[PDB]
């Protein structure tokens, strides 16, 4: 048609219309803008998450498999909003990367230099925006995550994904095979338990969580985790600030210690978004080599709203440090009381000295 | 959807 | 000083600096003075590339902006810099004003990006200079961070920038080159019938006067290398096919060659056919190894000095190998032994090869 | 430049 972008000639197109187009003998149109909704925190508007993408795939496959559409091209569309166009376009690209094995340059060629352009994605915090990520960033981050084995659509369970996102069931997401991000539990007397707390305790007990890291002030008694054999560690810093690199080195060493035992780490701040994304984001860059923008895009594709405000520029300015540490640090051979007997990252020179007897 | 999927792969282009 | 409220107008400094985009010609008032440079300062497209504006454009914008700011009749007015309404002309004007704030007024990236974030309609992202359909974009955020990082590492210095020299030597008839950093020149291949033509003479004169000690040729032969060797400059071929990406073996030889010359205080001049794609692959790899640019920052800084560098699939190649280049500081060393493949300079080699050299010696 | 206007971030 007119304002449509071709993805596959004669069979898949992306359109934008402020009216409902009529299906013809050669074309069938569909939209999900009125049925699959992004739940904004403040002025963030997307991208759509992995559960939204699963729901889109079910709908898209039903249209493709319908015999009535056997000789038609399918046109996926949104309204003309630059934000709603960005969401539709990014979701269709994530579909092709994850379900059809396309590569980044293949899904990005249809979108390049479109006029009017797509709105870049902004953060979920309460200050004016000053940092953006693009569809190219999100596509490269989701592709790299899939290549590294961190996204497994074959096992994805939509029912579980959507259940545990709810506040009354604990407001958490499993991000990777090693990490959970969650909101802080709360109880009436931190110095029986409510439904979201019992839900978290049961899931963690059954899914090999071995360490909980708390980044915000105390709203619950840590004994409830230690009662069932889960280690608890405070690495607390102020809401809305960026952590000193000494806190990041402590966190990465503790996480590596647990991962080498085969366990998972669950990380919360107040909401499990800003502070938590600083620390899990640094470890993902250290381990897998994401760019800062890719890391933010992949995190938000699983758990919307992660990495808030000045934390975005902070991750961007320190990404080289996190990757350098694979060569310039080791896990300490001596415990630090600061991480409850776990081992922080230390310099090569300090590690060499620890293998000798200080005379 | 993610199981038992239509074929929409990117067309092969030459080396 | 009061805030100004006007459609399609963005505040940079309250009551004093605004960025407008209009499809009409605005009228000056007792409180406002407006200016556009679109008729005087313009980008020359290779194909469908349209920006960003380069360092010479920025310098000329700064002269005009200062003349208007310093005019006595404007002492109590807000200055509104504007473009037309196209999303490409808007991106060029916004990016140039940000580069001005970074290089002349010491602003940082998050300070210059806040007025531009989430503007509707959005700015058009920047594309490459090649013939294939675009498939890779860089943003105002990428360009601002690349220019800022280059300034912090000492690679841009507007206080010493020579506009007349910059504009002269970009022209084909004087050699089609730019000095990119204190260590590197990028240029188009010379040509001859082996009696030298004006642009070859222009190149040989400038290289003799500006401490070039190595020339690296990346394209098929269009001239006799003896002209460089006769004035004492080492000449080295590292040729690879037009429009391709170089094998990492070539990149490691290039980086070691460059390190060897830089250690002596000399400059390296690199050419392919146009001095854009193949040359951008090798100089870009060295800049990421040395200074830690992201791939998108590196492409943005290179095009700010020399429009059109890094073409087509070379953009995705630089993007995918940026961690390799940066981390060669830890996974390679400069060889203890000279190599005939680079004319007796010292190549980059693996830690293990370096260990076994020491063991033998 | 000799007369750079004072436009530093506040
Ligand atoms: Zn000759």
């Amino acid at each position: 048609l007119d304002n449509t972008i071709e993805f596959l000639r004669g069979r898949v197109y992306l359109g934008a219309y402020d009216y409902t187009p009529e299906d013809t003998d050669e074309l069938v149109f569909f939209t999900v803008e009125d049925a699959i909704f992004y739940n904004s925190f403040h002025l963030d508007f997307g991208p759509m998450n992995i559960g939204h993408l699963y729901r889109f795939a079910v709908i898209f496959h039903e249209i493709l498999n319908d015999p009535e559409n056997a000789n038609k091209a399918v046109v996926f569309y949104s309204s003309a909003s630059t934000r709603q166009r960005a969401n539709a376009a990014c979701m269709l690209c994530c579909y092709m990367i994850l379900v059809q094995a396309w590569t980044p340059h293949q899904v990005l060629q249809p979108l390049a230099q479109v006029d009017p352009p797509f709105m870049p994605f902004r953060d979920a915090g309460y200050s004016n925006a000053d940092f953006e990520i693009t569809i190219q960033d999100v596509v490269y981050g989701v592709w790299r995550a899939k290549e590294k084995g961190l996204i497994d659509l074959h096992s994805f369970n939509l029912e579980s994904y959507e259940k545990y996102e709810h506040v009354e069931f604990g407001d958490f997401n499993v991000l990777t095979p090693d990490f959970i991000a969650f909101a802080s539990p709360q109880e009436d007397h931190p110095k029986h338990l409510n439904q979201p707390f019992k839900s978290v305790l049961n899931f963690f007990a059954n899914n090999n969580v071995q360490l909980v890291v708390r980044l915000n002030s105390h709203l619950y008694n840590k004994k409830h985790f230690e009662d069932i054999g889960i280690q608890h560690l405070d690495l607390i810093f102020e809401d809305g600030t960026c952590p000193d690199l000494s806190i990041v080195k402590n966190f990465v060493g503790a996480a590596e210690t647990i991962i080498k035992r085969g366990g998972k780490i669950a990380v919360h701040c107040k909401a499990g978004l800003g502070r938590t994304g600083c620390l899990i984001g640094a470890h993902l860059i250290y381990t897998y080599g994401f760019t800062a923008n890719e890391c933010i895009g992949f995190l938000r594709f699983i758990r919307p709203g992660m990495v808030v405000g000045p934390q975005q520029h902070w991750l961007y300015l320190h990404q080289n440090d996190f990757r350098e540490w694979k060569y310039t640090t080791r896990i300490s051979l001596k415990p630090s009381e600061a991480i409850g007997g776990l081992y922080p990252l230390i310099s090569l020179e300090e590690y060499r000295l620890q293998k000798k007897k200080l005379k | 959807a993610f199981t038992d999927v239509p074929a929409l792969n990117y067309p092969a282009t030459p080396p």
